[PDB]
């Protein structure tokens, strides 16, 4: 059975830094991609960028709204998802769901249940 | 800078009925080596995390319905929903994995 558990979220204010966790299961952790997507309340979905997988090089790519500040990395020993923000400006705001991704179906096929991320002064 | 508009923005039905939505390309999203359109749907019911629907713009995931078709190649895609259920109810997104990967701004459902 397939799980991803996000944690770390709550409020904080802009500039600032924060720390998002995604514990894997039920899969090779390695075998995979691993992609942020965000999805600000009452809008759409985001993809801030993956961390491919072994025979890739768990190399990282990022989107240009988030490249700079935000920094994804993986544990595959503990197979484990890290998304590391900075500067949470006003738009950082909102859910963040890890998945599963990969160029075997070349979607994100498993996704998190999500956490809520609200910057308030 | 690939931009995928979707169509229309909402769309209200009545059970049962048969919906259609628009997913349009900046960029084709044909890769020539594996004969393969980049692009996957996404079903997103209200306050629950997204779940895939199709990729490579036909190919149904495991345990999708069968009334859930996909069609479409190079710009332009659409999603089928034949007899659409009470439990369709939610966004639809479209997403270009063509290079690294984008979304739509997605196709709200509803249901009366
Ligand atoms: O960024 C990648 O490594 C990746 O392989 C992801 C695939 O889903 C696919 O988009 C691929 C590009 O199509 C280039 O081959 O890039």
């Amino acid at each position: 059975e397939v799980k991803l558990v996000e944690s770390g979220g709550g409020l904080v204010q802009p500039g600032g830094s924060l720390r998002l966790s995604c514990a894997t299961s039920g899969f090779t952790f390695t075998d995979y991609y691993m992609s942020w997507v965000r999805q600000p309340p009452g809008k759409a979905l985001e993809w801030l960028g993956f961390i491919r997988n072994k025979a890739k090089g768990y190399t990282v790519e990022y989107s240009a709204s988030v490249k700079g500040r935000f920094t994804i990395s993986r544990d595959n020993s503990q197979s484990i998802l890290y998304l590391q923000m900075n500067t949470l400006r006003a738009e950082d705001s909102a859910t963040y769901y890890c998945a599963r991704d990969g160029y075997y179906v070349d979607a994100m096929d498993y996704w998190g249940q999500g956490t809520s991320v609200t910057v308030s002064s | 800078d690939i931009v995928l508009t979707q169509s229309p923005s909402s769309l209200a039905v009545s059970a049962g009925e048969r919906v259609t939505m628009s997913c349009k390309s900046s960029q084709s999203l044909f890769k020539s080596r594996n004969q393969k359109n980049y692009l996957a749907w996404y079903q997103q019911k209200p306050g629950q995390s997204p779940k895939l629907l199709i990729y490579w713009a036909s190919t149904r995931e495991s345990g999708v319905p069968d009334r859930f078709t996909g069609s479409g190649s190079g710009t332009d895609f659409t999603l089928t929903i034949n007899g659409v259920q009470a439990e369709d109810l939610a966004v639809y997104y479209c997403k270009q994995s063509y290079n690294l990967r984008t979304f739509g701004g997605g196709t709200k459902l509803e249901l009366k």
